[PDB]
Order: C-alpha cells, then structure tokens, then sequence
C-alpha cells in the first residue's frame, strides 16, 4: 500500500559482469577488484550467477539486506577438485598456505558458484619477479586446468642461480653447471675441498633441491607462508639444471602442481566477499526498497512527494524526458509518470 | 668442539689427555685400569717408542704438570689391518706401567656389548679438547657438547661423503653444522645413554673441517673392534 | 591555491596583465532566456508566479575563462578569480569547436564548487568529455594550481587537478550528454536550506532539470579552472575561450505556459 | 665367553663369578653379579 519511487544518484555495482567473466584465474593469481559508491542487490546477484554454497563469517545474511558499506573487494578463483577441503575456514592446507589466506577476524563471506565449461579460459599466469627474470615462460597445460603451489620460497634481491665460472674450473666431482650473473647479485656460493684425497671436491649450496635440503640455514632460499592479501613470491629453483647469460630449464621449476576443475559438465570457482566498513559509506543494498515496486490501478512517496490518492491508466504524452509530476496553478499534483515502467497514472 | 660449552667438574672420568714433548696431540679413554683406547693414525712410525708417552688423568684446564706427576705408558698395540689411505680400521690401545688406583673423578667406561639396539636418530656426547672456531689453537679447559647420530645410509650420499664410510666407521653430528670436532680432538669419547649407564660406541677419527654443511663427523665403531680389544687383553697375560 | 597539495611546479609565475572583461550584452527574460523549468513538475495553460532565483534584468556579466600555453600565473587562483557562491549563479558558455581531419570537437572549461576543496569536504565538478558531461561530488584531494588539457590538439602539460590513489567517497555520480554542434550553452546553479540545485540547455530556451543533491553544509566558493590548450589564439586559428558568470537573486517572476506545456514567455516583477 | 643385550647376560652360541670373567677378558676386579648376570667391572657414573 506503500509506493515508493526515487531516481538513484549512484550507478549500479555489476559485480555479476565481473563474476561472469568469460576469464578466470588460478589460485595463484586470484585477481581483485573493489567496489565503491554504487547500489547492488542481492537476490538478483545470487540468481543471476549459478549459486552452489553461501555462507558468511563474523557476519549475518539477514544484516546485509539494506546496509551501507564504504566498499567490498572481491576475490575470485577456480577450486581444483583435489584441493576442495583445503578452504574451509582454518586450515594448513596447500591453498591457504601458499596461494591466498582467508582472514578468519573480519566480516567476510564465501561464495561458491559455477560456469558453464564453454566459451571459458583459464589463465595461468606466474605473478613471480625473480622467477621470469631467469628465463621462465608458461605451464603448457591442457584446456580446464588450474595450477596451484605447495611450496613456496622467497630470496633477497642479491640473488643469481649461478655460479662464478672462474671457480668452477677447478672441480672434478660434482661440477656445477656456470654462467654469467646481471650485475647487482652475488654468484652461487660454492667452494673447494679435499676429504681424504680428493684434490677437487667442489661444494655448493641448496642440495638436493630446496624443498627437501640438508641445510635451510645456508641456502638463500627460504620457505614462506603467504599472508593476508599476498600472492607467492616465487618458486623453487633447481640450481643443478641453471645454466651466456644465465637461463634456467622448464624442468628446474620446483613445488606446483595441477588438477581439473570440471565437475558435472561445470567449473567451479572460488568467491570471498570482504565487507569494509558498515553503516556508513553510500555502497548500499536496493533489496528493501525494491521489495514490490507494483502500482495496483494509497500512501506514496514520488521522488520526495508524500500524500494519499488514486491511480488510473492514462495516455500522457506531455511528460519530458526530465519531468516526472503533474502539478496545476494551484499547488496540488494530479499525476506523474513511472520511470520503471513508462506508465503515466493520474492522481 | 663448536658449538658447546665448558664442563664443569662433573663427573665423566673417561677423557686421559696423552701428551708427547710435553705437549698435548690426542686425546684417549679408559676402559679397565690397565689400558687407554685411542685412535691409530695419531700413533704412526715416526710416533713410535713408547716410552715418550705420558698420560693425565682427573684434570680440566691443561696446565698441571711438566715432565712429571703423570703414567708412562709401556707398550703401545695398533690394529694391524688399518691403512693410512683410506683411514680404514683406527684403533689403538695402550697399557700404563701403573696400576691407576681408582680413586674420585676416576673411573673408566663399559665396552659396548652386542646386541645393544640403538636408535637410528640417538644422543650422544662428544668431548675433547680442540679448537674454538676453526683452526685455532688448542683449548686450555675441556668443553663438551651434545651430537646426533645419522645412518651409514644417509652418510654415504653422493652430497655427503660419495661412498666413502666402511662399516667400520659410523657418522654423527648435525648436517646443517655448528657443532662439529676441529684438529685435535682424537681419539674422544663418544658417550649415549641407555639403562643408566654409559657406553663407548665412537672414536674420533678424521673428518673435512668442522662446523661446516654437509661435512660430518666420522667416528670408529668400535662395535667391530670388541674382540680384538678383548682378543689383546687375554694375549698380554 | 585552490587545495593544498603540491603536485607540479614546472612553469609558474607571476603575472600582472590578467583583468576580466564585461559583456556588452544585458539580461533579457522576455522571451524566456535565464529561467529555469521547475524540478519535475509540467504545467499545461498556466500563468504561474513563482518566487525563486532569478537573475536581474539588465545586469552584465563577465568572463573567468582562463587559457595558457606553458606558464601558470598564481595570481590567477586568487581573487577575484576565487569568487564567493552567495545564493548561484548563471553561467553562459560558449561552444569552442575545433577541427582535426574534417571532424569536429568540443571543448570549453570547466567549473569547481566547494568550500574548503580539501578532501575532507565534498566539491562538485562538471567536466565535459567531447559531448558527455561528467558531474560527481566527492571528497577529492584538490592540488593547489588546478588545470584542463586539451585532448584535441594535446598539450605540453598534463591533466592534474585531483590526486587520489584510491577512489574518494561519493555522494553523486552521473554523466549527461548535450549538442556538439551547439553554439552556446547555459547552467543555473543555486542552493536553499542544505540543497543544491543544477540546471543546464544547450539550445536558446529556458534550462532543464540536472538532479538536486543534500549536503547539510553551505557552498560558499566556485573557481573556473584555466585550459592549457596547444594551439587556440591568434597564431593558428582565431578560436576564444568565454565564460560569462552573473549573481542570483531570490526573485519573484511570471511564467506563461502553452498547450504543450512550454514556456512562451516571463516577466520580471520589478523592472 | 660373549655377552648380549643391555643387561649382563652369559651367552655363547645361544657360581663361578670371579673365574667366569677371569678366563674371559678382564682377570680381575669382580664387581657383583645378578640373577636373570656377570658385571666384572664398575661402570655407568654420572653428576
Ligand atoms: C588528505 O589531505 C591531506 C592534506 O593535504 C593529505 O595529507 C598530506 O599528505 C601528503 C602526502 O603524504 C603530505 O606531503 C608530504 O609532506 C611532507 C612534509 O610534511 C614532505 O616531506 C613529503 O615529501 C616526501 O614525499 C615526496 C613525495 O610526495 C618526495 O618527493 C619527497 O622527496 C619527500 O620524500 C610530502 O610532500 C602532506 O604534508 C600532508 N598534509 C598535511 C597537512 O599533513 C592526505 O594525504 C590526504 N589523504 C588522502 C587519502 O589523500
Ligand atoms: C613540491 O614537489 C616537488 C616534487 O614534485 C619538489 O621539487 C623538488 O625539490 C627538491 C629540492 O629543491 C629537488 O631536489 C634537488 O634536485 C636537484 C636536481 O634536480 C639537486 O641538484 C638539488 O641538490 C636537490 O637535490 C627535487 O629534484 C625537486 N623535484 C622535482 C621533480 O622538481 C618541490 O620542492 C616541492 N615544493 C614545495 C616544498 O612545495
Ligand atoms: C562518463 O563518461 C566518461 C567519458 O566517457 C567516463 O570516463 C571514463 O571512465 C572509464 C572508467 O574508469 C575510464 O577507463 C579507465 O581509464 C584509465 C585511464 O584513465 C585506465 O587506467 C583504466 O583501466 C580504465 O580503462 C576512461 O578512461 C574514462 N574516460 C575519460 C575520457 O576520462 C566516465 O566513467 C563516465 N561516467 C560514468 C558514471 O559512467
Ligand atoms: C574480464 O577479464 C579480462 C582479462 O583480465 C579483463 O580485461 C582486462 O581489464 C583490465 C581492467 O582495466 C585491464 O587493465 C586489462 O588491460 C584488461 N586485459 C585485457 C587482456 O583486455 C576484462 O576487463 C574483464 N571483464 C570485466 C567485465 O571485468
Ligand atoms: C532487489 O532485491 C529485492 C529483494 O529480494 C528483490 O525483490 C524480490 O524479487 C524477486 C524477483 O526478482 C521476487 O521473487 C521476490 O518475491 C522479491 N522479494 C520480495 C520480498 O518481494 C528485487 O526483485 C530486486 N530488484 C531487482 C531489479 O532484481
Ligand atoms: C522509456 O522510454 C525511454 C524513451 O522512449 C526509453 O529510453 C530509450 O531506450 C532505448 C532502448 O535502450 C534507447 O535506444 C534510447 O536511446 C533511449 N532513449 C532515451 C531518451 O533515453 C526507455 O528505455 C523506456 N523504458 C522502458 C522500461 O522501456
Ligand atoms: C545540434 O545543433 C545543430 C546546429 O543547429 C543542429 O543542426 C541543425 O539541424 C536542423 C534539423 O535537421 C537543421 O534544420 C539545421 O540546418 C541544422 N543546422 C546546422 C548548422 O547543421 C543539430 O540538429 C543539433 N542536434 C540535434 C540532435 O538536434
Ligand atoms: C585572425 O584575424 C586577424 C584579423 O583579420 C588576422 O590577421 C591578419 O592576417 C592576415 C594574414 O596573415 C594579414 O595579411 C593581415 O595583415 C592581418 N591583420 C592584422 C590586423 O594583423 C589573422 O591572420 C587571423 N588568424 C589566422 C590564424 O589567420
Ligand atoms: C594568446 O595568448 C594566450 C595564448 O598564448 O594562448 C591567450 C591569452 O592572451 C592569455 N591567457 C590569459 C588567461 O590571460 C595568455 C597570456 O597572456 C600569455 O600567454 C602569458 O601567460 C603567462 C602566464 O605568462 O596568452
Ligand atoms: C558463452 O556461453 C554462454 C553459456 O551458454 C552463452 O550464454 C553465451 O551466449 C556465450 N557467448 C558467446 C559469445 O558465445
Ligand atoms: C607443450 O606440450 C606439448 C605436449 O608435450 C608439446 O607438444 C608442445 O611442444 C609444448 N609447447 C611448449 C611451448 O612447450
Ligand atoms: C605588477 O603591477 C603592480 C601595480 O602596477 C606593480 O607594483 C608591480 O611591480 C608589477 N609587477 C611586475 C612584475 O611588473
Ligand atoms: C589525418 O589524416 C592523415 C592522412 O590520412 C594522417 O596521416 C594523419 O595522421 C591524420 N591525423 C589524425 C590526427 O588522425
Ligand atoms: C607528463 O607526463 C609525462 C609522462 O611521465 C612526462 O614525461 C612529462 O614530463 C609530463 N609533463 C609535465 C608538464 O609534467
């Protein structure tokens, strides 16, 4: 009995447009986009998207219709079938400790949805610095895969998987492959030794490989956890397979692995909604006042007008593309016109 | 020994410090009052003549005695199979001219018997009196820390030693390093426990540096040697 | 002086020849010019007295368009440049239409209206985009000597007249098109009890409804921004920047209404 | 003649307390012996 009519002063959110996007990326980059100073609505978003679970964290589903926020980021991934139960709220698994960390003490919520597999591309794309400045290009996987990390390292900016050719020279027993470094970074730390009789004995660092070393302490490269809102550093590097200038092997690449994610004809990606601030901001929800929006031919409030009246279905074609009441010389408002339907009514 | 610390006046009467031209080069253990184990290669031709050899015992900082208040040692047996190239089988004994009255801070340590069942990963104990960080001179109070043993499986990769430990010879000490023996530390007790009582299950024998990655330490299993000790110590009465 | 951020001081003097002209034409209300449609409301064979902002008959207006090549003078962010949003204003502008490969382009300055332009306060801007017009209010970071580029013919300097890492907050967002093939064009400005009103034309008639927006805090200055444009003078081709401003007045008028609900003509009550 | 496990125990393939160790490595000084045990010397000290 109530119609309530207003002409927003923000533009609409279109979370739908980016969730629905015919791109998506792995675990390891999971893209983020914030949202700011528009209205969105919640019912239409979870019909719009192919919706599998909901659920919210330090944060009730009831609250969120008709508050205002200062902005929502979202964050979007594709779930490798393996690596499901690695999501949950709290938990050491591969996910949540090496590609991204879900907070666990901020209002959030965890969306999980599907798509349908066609006309739909995985990017698989290593966000590491150091790991493309020594010559690494692509996974070369097959179609409908993800890549996620279980290992991941990181290293000082002086660093080279390489070592000083001069010195290799004089090895004979476990000789390391050499080359040369960029400037600004040290060389690969190996040095001569004899144990009982061998002359030529070069050591080096990081053996076998740095995910599974004798000695943490003298490699330079460390075992890391991601943190809140940080991708992987980088990989691991098999020093024995680097090395002109230094370039190392496809195949030194240590500490990723792959796995589909089709599952009932569909792919299934990861959503987490952090909320930024409540009651306050103008990032608002729509779902209160767009309960029914139906003029049956009553109080109502037109775009600040408030009174009580009747409607009837007339044909107006006084109304411009900027009015929207009819008022006479007396004050008094005898119609208007309906900016959701192109229906003029008179009062 | 890096990495430890300075033992106190304890109890672990097992370390006799053998000193030639009055000054210190190996060290040793005792086992009965008649006889001290040391390793073989600190023994060679140019070391022989027994009789330039002295022995300390019940003493921490090494400044006691000159040219007296010590055992001069008689005969001095060497294992006969050992070879200085691959530093295989490293262990002598010798035999003190004194009975050794067992008295306070004096009193040997068990051979280990057969069928003792270590732990693959055990403590133990190492002592001695070497250098401080590397290459230095030799300490003047016995300091003492506390090792890991490592399989002769592990100990003989290709990044460790490349096939280099016999079974006569076991490795213990930590991978990453920082606790290691330095020149001058031979022979050396290397103590475990196990029913409350210790046993003598290493002799320092040689190694690449100390302190150092990859680079442990090799000790003389004297699990092995058993029945020649006891072979020698029925043949001399 | 506008903000209080540096953000560029490249070419910046001192200059002493900047005085703004007075038009030659006064306010004529006869046959409809410098008055404004009500908000939403159509009124069909009606002679409506209406008392709001109006401005006065026979006034004259004066010019703060500011253009320059490479240097930025600071005594044009002063007065009386800075002037004082008392009740409005109403702004006439002219189209300038410059020519790149036989098409067309338009471009003309644009206006600033806050109080303290700090990012703690919200301000209104109106920027044109080559047809579009793009009015927001929001909590910008204004720099202390604002300016326009030209995106025509380019510049020698760079657009920077807010610098923000991260979106600001935002009471109204909003773009609106009008004529590019326009001559003239006209804005009513004005604000009442915490509410301000916008209105703009493209064409020679009375002004159309933009929306109306809550603030709670009185406006009380509006600066128009110089353009720093590569080739408009009498160099190259003889194009002018014009904008021409005059006070508002709370006044009482007379308004004629037609069959069709248009504006035929209006009388001012005090001659 | 042989002796295995931790505890003292007299095995060969598979009382005289002083003799038995006497004839079998250390001549003298017997310390004690048990019942399952041949200690012939004195070991195991600690502070
Ligand atoms: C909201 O507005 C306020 C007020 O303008 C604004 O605070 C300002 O922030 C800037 C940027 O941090 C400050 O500018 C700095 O001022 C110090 C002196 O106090 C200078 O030393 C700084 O110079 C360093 O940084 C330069 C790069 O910007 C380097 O080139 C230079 O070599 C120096 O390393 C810098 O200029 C300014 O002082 C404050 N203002 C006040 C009053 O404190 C605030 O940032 C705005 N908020 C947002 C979200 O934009
Ligand atoms: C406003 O910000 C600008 C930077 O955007 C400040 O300009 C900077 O001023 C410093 C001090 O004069 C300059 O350092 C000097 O650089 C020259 C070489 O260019 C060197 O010879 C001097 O010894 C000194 O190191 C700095 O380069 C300059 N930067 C730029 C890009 O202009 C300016 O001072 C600020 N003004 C204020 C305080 O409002
Ligand atoms: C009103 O119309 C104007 C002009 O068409 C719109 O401005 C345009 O806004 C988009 C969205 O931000 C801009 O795209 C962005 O450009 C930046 C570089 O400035 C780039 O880094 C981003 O990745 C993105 O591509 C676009 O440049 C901008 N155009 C101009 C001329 O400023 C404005 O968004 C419209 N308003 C509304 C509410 O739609
Ligand atoms: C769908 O994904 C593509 C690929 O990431 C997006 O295209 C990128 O959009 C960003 C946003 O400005 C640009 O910075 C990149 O340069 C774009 N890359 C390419 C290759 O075009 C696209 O915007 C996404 N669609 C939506 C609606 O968000
Ligand atoms: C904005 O959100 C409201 C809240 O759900 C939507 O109202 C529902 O709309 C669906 C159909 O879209 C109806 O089946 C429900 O009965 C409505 N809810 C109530 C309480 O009546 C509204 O439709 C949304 N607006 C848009 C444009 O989608
Ligand atoms: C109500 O009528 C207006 C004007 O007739 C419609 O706006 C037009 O919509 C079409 C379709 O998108 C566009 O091509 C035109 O450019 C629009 N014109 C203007 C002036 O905006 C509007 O879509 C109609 N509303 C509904 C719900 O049908
Ligand atoms: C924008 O303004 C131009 C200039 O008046 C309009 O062009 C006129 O259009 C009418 C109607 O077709 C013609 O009779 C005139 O001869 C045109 N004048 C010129 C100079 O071309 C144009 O129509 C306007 N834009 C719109 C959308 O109406
Ligand atoms: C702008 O108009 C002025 C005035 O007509 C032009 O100045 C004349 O230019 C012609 C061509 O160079 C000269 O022959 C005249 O002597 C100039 N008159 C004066 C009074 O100086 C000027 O050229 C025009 N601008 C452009 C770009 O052509
Ligand atoms: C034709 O001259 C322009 C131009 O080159 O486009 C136009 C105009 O004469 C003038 N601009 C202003 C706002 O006064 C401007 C200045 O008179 C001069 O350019 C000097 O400006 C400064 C800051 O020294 O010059
Ligand atoms: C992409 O696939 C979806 C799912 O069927 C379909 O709705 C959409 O039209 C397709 N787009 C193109 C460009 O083929
Ligand atoms: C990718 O892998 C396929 C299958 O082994 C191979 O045929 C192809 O050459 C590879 N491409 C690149 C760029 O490595
Ligand atoms: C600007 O004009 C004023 C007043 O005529 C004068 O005092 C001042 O010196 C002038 N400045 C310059 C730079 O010419
Ligand atoms: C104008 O056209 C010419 C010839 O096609 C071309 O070389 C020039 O780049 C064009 N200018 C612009 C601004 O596109
Ligand atoms: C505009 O930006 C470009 C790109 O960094 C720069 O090279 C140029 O100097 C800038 N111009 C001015 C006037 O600051």
């Amino acid at each position: 009995a109530t119609v309530y009519r207003r002409i927003p002063n923000l533009p609409d959110c279109d979370i739908d447009n980016w969730l629905n996007n015919v791109s998506v990326p792995s675990p390891l980059n999971w893209e983020r986009r914030i949202f700011s100073n528009c209205n969105f609505n919640l019912s239409t978003l979870l019909r719009l998207v192919h919706v599998d679970s909901f659920s919210c964290n330090n944060l009730d589903k009831s609250k969120i219709f008709g508050s205002c926020f200062n902005s929502i980021t979202v964050d979007k991934f594709a779930i490798p079938n393996r690596r499901r139960d690695d999501l949950q709220l709290g938990s050491s698994g591969f996910l949540q400790s090496s590609n991204y960390k879900i907070d666990i003490s901020s209002s959030s919520c965890q969306l999980y949805y599907s798509l349908p597999l066609v006309n739909v591309t995985i990017n698989n794309f290593n966000p590491s610095s150091w790991n493309r400045r020594y010559g690494f290009g692509s996974f070369n996987l097959s179609s409908y895969d993800v890549v996620y990390s279980d290992h991941c390292f990181s290293v000082n900016s002086d660093f080279c998987p390489c070592a000083d050719p001069s010195v290799v020279n004089s090895c004979a027993k476990s000789k390391p492959p050499s080359a040369i470094c960029p400037a600004g970074t040290k060389y690969r730390h190996c040095d001569l030794d004899t144990t009982l009789y061998v002359k030529n004995w070069c050591r080096c660092s990081c053996l076998p490989d740095p995910i599974s070393t004798y000695s943490p302490n003298t490699c330079p490269q460390k075992k890391v956890v991601v943190g809140i809102g940080e991708h992987c550093p980088g990989l691991g590097i098999n020093e024995e397979k680097c090395g002109s200038s230094c370039f190392c092997s496809p195949d030194a690449f240590l500490g990723w692995s792959f796995d589909s994610c089709i599952s009932n004809n569909r792919c299934n990606i990861f959503s987490n909604f952090i909320f930024n601030g409540i009651n306050s901001g103008t990032t608002c929800s729509n779902d209160l006042l767009y309960s029914n929006t139906e003029i049956s031919t009553v109080n109502y409030d037109l775009y600040g007008i408030t009174g009580q009246g009747i409607f009837k279905e007339v044909s107006a074609a006084y109304y411009n593309n900027w009015q929207n009441l009819l008022y006479d010389s007396n004050g008094n408002i005898i119609g208007f016109k309906d900016f959701l339907t192109n229906k003029t009514y008179t009062i | 020994i890096v990495g430890g610390e300075s033992a106190l006046p304890g109890a672990w009467p097992w370390q006799v410090s053998l000193h030639v031209q009055n000054v210190h080069v190996c060290g040793g253990s005792i086992i009965t009052p008649e006889w001290i184990v040391t390793a073989a290669h600190c023994v060679e031709k140019p070391l022989n003549n027994p009789w330039h050899w002295t022995a300390f015992a019940g003493i921490l900082r090494q400044s006691f005695m000159f040219y007296g208040a010590g055992y001069q040692v008689e005969k001095v047996i060497s294992h006969p199979n050992y070879d200085s190239k691959t530093k295989n089988n490293d262990i002598a004994l010798m035999k003190l001219q004194k009975p050794l009255t067992f008295n306070d801070l004096v009193k040997p340590v068990c051979l280990p018997n057969p069928g003792m069942m270590l732990q693959p990963e055990q403590l133990c104990w190492i002592s001695g009196w070497g250098a401080t960080e590397e290459k230095g001179k030799t300490s003047e109070v016995l300091n003492a820390a506390k090792v890991l043993l490592i399989e002769t499986q592990r100990c003989n990769s290709r990044y460790v030693y490349d096939n280099l430990i016999t079974p006569a010879m076991i490795c213990a000490g930590f991978l990453q390093g920082n606790v290691d023996s330095c020149q001058g530390d031979s022979g050396g007790p290397l103590v475990t426990s196990k029913n409350n009582i210790w046993w003598l299950i290493g002799d320092t024998s040689w190694g690449s540096g100390c302190a150092k990655a990859y680079r442990p330490g090799v000790y003389g299993n004297v699990m092995v040697f058993t029945d020649w000790i006891y072979r020698q110590m029925r043949a001399d009465g």
